RNA sequence: CGGAAGGGCACCACCAGGAGUGGAGCCUGCGGCUUAAUUUGACCAACACGGGAAACCUCACCCGGCCCGGACACGGACAGGAUUGACAGAUUGAUAGCUCUUUCUCGAUUCCGUGGGUGGUGGUGCAUGGCCGUUCUUAGUUGGUGGAGCGAUUUGUCUGGUUAAUUCCGAUAACGAACGAGACUCUGGCAUGCUAACUAGUUACGCGACCCCGGUCGGCGUAACUUCUUAGAGGGACAAGUGGCGUUCAGCCACCCGAGAUUGAGCAAUAACAGGUCUGUGAUGCCCUUAGAUGUCCGGGGCUGCACGCGCGCUACACUGACUGGCUCAGCGUGUGCCUACCCUACGCCGGCAGGCGCGGGUAACCCGUUGAACCCCAUUCGUGAUGGGGAUCGGGGAUUGCAAUUAUUCCCCAUGAACGAGGAAUUCCCAGUAAGUGCGGGUCAUAAGCUUGCGUUGAUUAAGUCCCUGCCCUUUGUACACA
């Protein structure tokens, strides 16, 4: 790399990285269930995971949202086009999800019942 | 030329150059291994990022 | 809070009736005669007039003057 | 010809898993390959207060963060450093190829 | 704002090429990254999408400095009858 | 809860000690004074704390001046102009057309009033969340079944022994359990057994240099290996064995063999505080300002101001010392940044000096660097003198960084040469590679540690106990308290 950025840097960058779309994601798909993000990273291709409950709710009509969504991620990181893929993944037994159980939680809460 | 002086002002030290890039907070931050982000932003991140307290 | 000397207050730039009218003169031909200067610069190359002040020409899209 | 792959990676499991991966598929087409060496490990270590105010007593945190790099030498044409190296990887490791 | 109606038709035409476009919270920047062959200035953009948000066109969200904006159906017509589009162009974000 | 009683624990308590503080100067913080402000929170569990070492910014306070960066909706104003900018000349602080005369412009974005916003390090931590601190890192807590009581509840959760521990044994209307502790993770120890290594080495081999066959080389290359180095899977210690105390149970002492016969840290909980943070935030309710701004930007001041008191620290009060030369040994780490404009340094010249000038190495077990650190060790000078201890105050000069040092940023030289003769009342921390002495990394950084977080070197006396003091926990008792 031209830059050739050290490891010990690299490393708190990615990790910040992750970080930073962790929390896009969080405020983006909240009504969603979101419970986290798995980054694929590799040379030239780089498949970004989101695991959700309501995956037809976060690909939405014809995958329109998940598609401007590619172009964020693309436009704010920088990343050449078409390199970011981003692929949505149901989890399995979504109770033990603290996370997602949480964002249903404040959802229900803020919805009216005691 | 109200823009000649609206932000003429050298920003290229201090404690006014460098903000967090969370809270864009200029207080507590830490800019070793490129962190710039202020003390209380890298304790809510260290989990993420992968500072793990082993010990 | 109470203030002490009076608030200075702006700059009322006044209007002008027909100010595109006082760049040529009117004649009952066919013909055209201009007034005052053109700007000979780049940008504003054969379009843009210049100032007719009391002293000296000026025009603002450059910063350029022309003095006596 | 001389390759030189250099494996970084936060978890000692994985990279230890990936490295023995790749030794026994040098093994399985009986390539000459240096033995894995071990680079010192990396501890970034950040101490902060617990607080986010000044109040209360002086605690102070210990965040560390931990590389191992290890990096292997394999006598063997591009071709086939690309076909190795194109398959079996943990998503955890970063992966460096150098020719010289 | 006293946004020149060159860098409007920048913003808008960039909006319709590509569905969405990030900008920092940040007025003390020269000029804008994403778009940087006219001067187009951060400050602008910041102004520009607020507007569209504000007159219920474009959807707002935010990561740590940046905005990111959405531009929906409604958005997309206005978007077009401003710039005299036809009804069969669209942006990036619906064709495939 | 007690201003009652009995047990238990704690070097944030004591015994014995060690090093200190409080005694002097200085750095810094708090109160007070003063001031346009010398803003503010905090006042065991405030006081080198807000990672708050502030010339600019940070800054929230004050002295003055610009911008709207007042979206959107509604009614006017007109392509026979809505209205932005503008060097001259005055004014200012700045070439802010911010303002006053004078006109050229920009091209429906605007402007004028009204709703509606919007911003705020503005108030409210006595509304809050989260985090954190404290109780308390002590050891406490809760079901299931089962006995007692009409019931709320109680026994289990205990008379004693033992343990760092409600940790166990053991009597027992209780038996089985769960959280905590423990366990666990990381860290240091040692393995000539395993895997490996030209970004680490070792042993030999061959040259090169030097001294009287041999000796040295971090001088150069190569045949084996991982002992030294780095990092992976395992092993290894468990009160395992012996002698004693102890119902012969738990557990404790001494010892042989043994790398160890108590390495340190992290997470640490049914609960409480009206402890702190609204100045960490695009986490936030309400109130307030919102254009003569509590929003933002610019110039300057202040956060340091000094009759005084207090706290955390540095320097020392000297002969186990100071000064001058010689010799000699480490590990923690970091090092060219998204915006970001700022890196760590070998080498050769100039110069006493900080420092300046040139080509090189390093995104790193690769270069600084075998990190030639100090203490300490060796040899002279000083001779009990506030003395060559001490470096406060102060003058002159020389450099670095920064847009800018004045209230002297910091560094260097000459010189001036204050108190302090081991410090009262009172009081702090500690028990093994510990304290203390000493130096070195990271945070803050354009410039920078007299703080803190870690590391390395030398490295001890006391002592294997207690409730005397101080706290704090359990039990008993009392209650007219139960927002206690
Ligand atoms: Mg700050
Ligand atoms: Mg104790
Ligand atoms: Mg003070
Ligand atoms: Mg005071
Ligand atoms: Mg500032
Ligand atoms: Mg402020
Ligand atoms: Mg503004
Ligand atoms: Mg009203
Ligand atoms: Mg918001
Ligand atoms: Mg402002
Ligand atoms: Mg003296
Ligand atoms: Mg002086
Ligand atoms: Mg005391
Ligand atoms: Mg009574
Ligand atoms: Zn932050
Ligand atoms: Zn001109």
């Amino acid at each position: 790399m031209a830059v050739q950025i050290s490891k010990k840097r690299k490393f708190v960058a990615d990790g910040i990285f992750k970080a930073e779309l962790n929390e896009f994601l969080t405020r983006e798909l909240a009504e969603d269930g979101y419970s986290g993000v798995e980054v694929r990273v590799t040379p030239t291709r780089t498949e970004i995971i989101i695991l959700a409950t309501r995956t037809q709710n976060v690909l939405g009509e014809k995958g329109r949202r998940i598609r401007e969504l590619t172009a964020v991620v693309q436009k704010r990181f920088g990343f050449p086009e078409g390199s970011v893929e981003l692929y949505a993944e149901k989890v399995a037994t979504r109770g033990l999800c603290a996370i997602a159980q949480a964002e249903s939680l404040r959802y229900k809460l803020l919805g009216g019942l005691a | 030329g109200h823009q000649q002086l609206y932000w003429s002002h050298p920003r290229k030290f201090g404690q006014g150059s460098r903000s967090c890039r969370v809270c864009s907070n200029r207080h507590g931050l830490i800019r070793k291994y490129g962190l710039n982000m202020c003390r209380q932003c890298f304790r809510q991140y260290a989990k993420d990022i992968g500072f793990i307290k082993l010990d | 809070k109470s203030y002490t000397t009076p608030k200075k207050n702006k700059h009322k730039r006044k209007k002008v009736k027909l100010a595109v009218l006082k760049y040529y003169k009117v004649d009952e031909n066919g013909k055209i005669s201009r007034l005052r200067r053109e700007c000979p610069s780049d940008e504003c190359g054969a379009g843009v007039f210049m100032a007719s002040h009391f002293d000296r020409h000026y025009c603002g899209k450059c910063c350029l003057t022309y003095c006596f | 010809h001389r390759i030189r792959i250099t494996l970084t990676s936060r978890n000692v499991k994985s990279l230890e898993k990936v490295c023995a991966d790749l030794i026994r598929g040098a093994k399985e087409k009986n390539l000459k390959v240096k033995g894995p060496v071990r680079m010192p490990t990396k501890t970034l270590r950040i101490t902060t207060r617990k607080t986010p105010c000044g109040e209360g007593s002086k605690t102070w945190d210990r965040f560390q963060m931990r590389i191992h790099k290890r990096l292997i030498d394999l006598h063997s044409p591009s071709e086939i450093v690309k076909q190795i190296t194109s398959i079996s990887i943990e998503p955890g490791v970063e992966v460096e190829v150098t020719i010289a | 704002m006293l946004m020149p109606k060159k860098n409007r038709i920048a913003i808008y035409e960039l909006l319709f090429k590509e569905g969405v476009m990030v900008a920092k919270k940040d007025v003390h920047m020269p000029k804008h990254p994403e778009l940087a062959d006219k001067n187009v200035p951060n400050l602008h953009v910041m102004k520009a999408m607020q507007s569209l948000k504000s007159r219920g066109y474009v959807k707002e969200q935010f990561a740590w400095r940046h905005f990111y904006w959405y531009l929906t159906n409604e958005g997309i017509q206005y978007l077009r009858d401003y710039l005299h589009l036809p009804p069969e162009i669209v942006p990036a974000t619906l064709r495939r």
